[PDB]
């Protein structure tokens, strides 16, 4: 039991539940283990963004040197975004690394990530593939995220065109997820993605 | 026996083959039927690229089954 402040996570845990954001249904948090070292966060895709309609889950773990070293956070629900690994949920944000601070609240982190959804940070990416697509075709990126949000985050409408291309490959007997990451990573080019699929 | 080879342009042919046939001669037969050089064909079945070395039954592909062709 080397977890320093189990009495802060508790306070910051109240804080989040009692926040206006939670009643506004933008962010919410839940406990996973007794000791209080791993929570489960959930945020709503901000409106006017391909993430709109989506409900995303976050894995929040607290390391031993907590206050001082930031908490490790990952995106459980599959998201397509410059700053989140499209296949691991690893995030890349200044505050979740080195630019972290003493009194940064969990609520400050959940809102921060939500804000991140509204405006990526392409130059300090985590996923080279996503960041590139997001720059060389901000339209495709959006259409691609609107889909990912739908298939994985329970968001509404998605491109009926892309579903067609996911069908032609799944026909060959490929795994759905795999198929999607290939098509999204290769600019939705049925030929060039089937390529990647075989490597 | 006969099997079906489907490309990603939609086209779908039905060609005569033997279970004992290796993957290369199936390609060979694909060549003979459509003119595509085996030298540039890749056959996919159930998300795997059948290696030139194994046969149809070796892979357990029963007749009437569908293989996918992905041109290099």
């Amino acid at each position: 039991m080397a977890n320093i402040a189990v009495q802060r996570i508790k306070r910051e845990f109240k804080e989040v539940l009692k926040s206006e954001e939670t009643s506004k249904n933008q962010i919410k948090v839940d406990l996973v283990d007794e000791n209080f070292t791993e929570l489960r966060g959930e945020i709503a895709g901000p409106p006017d963004t391909p993430y709109e309609g989506g409900r995303y889950q976050l894995e929040i773990k607290i390391p031993e040197t907590y206050p001082f070293n930031p908490p490790k956070v990952r995106f459980i629900t599959k998201i397509w975004h410059p700053n989140i690994s499209s296949v691991t949920g690893a995030i890349c944000l200044d505050i979740l690394k080195d630019q972290w601070a003493a009194a940064m609240t969990l609520r400050t982190v959940l809102l921060s990530l939500q804000a991140l959804l509204a405006a990526a940070e392409p130059d300090d990416p985590q996923d080279a593939v996503v960041a590139n697509q997001y720059k060389q075709n901000p339209e495709m990126f959006k259409q691609t995220a609107r889909l990912w949000a739908h298939v994985y985050a329970g968001a509404p409408v998605s491109s009926p065109e892309y579903t067609k291309k996911i069908e032609n490959l799944c026909a060959m007997g490929f795994d759905r997820n795999a198929v999607i990451v290939a098509l999204s990573s290769k600019s939705w080019d049925v030929e060039t993605a089937t390529e990647l699929l075989l490597s | 026996m006969q099997i079906f080879v489907k490309t990603l342009t939609g086209k779908t042919i039905t060609l005569e083959v033997e279970p004992s046939d290796t993957i290369e001669n199936v390609k060979a037969k694909i060549q003979d039927k459509e003119g595509i050089p085996p030298d540039q064909q890749r056959l996919i079945f159930a998300g795997k690229q059948l290696e030139d070395g194994r046969t149809l039954s070796d892979y357990n592909i029963q007749k009437e089954s569908t293989l996918h062709l992905v041109l290099r």
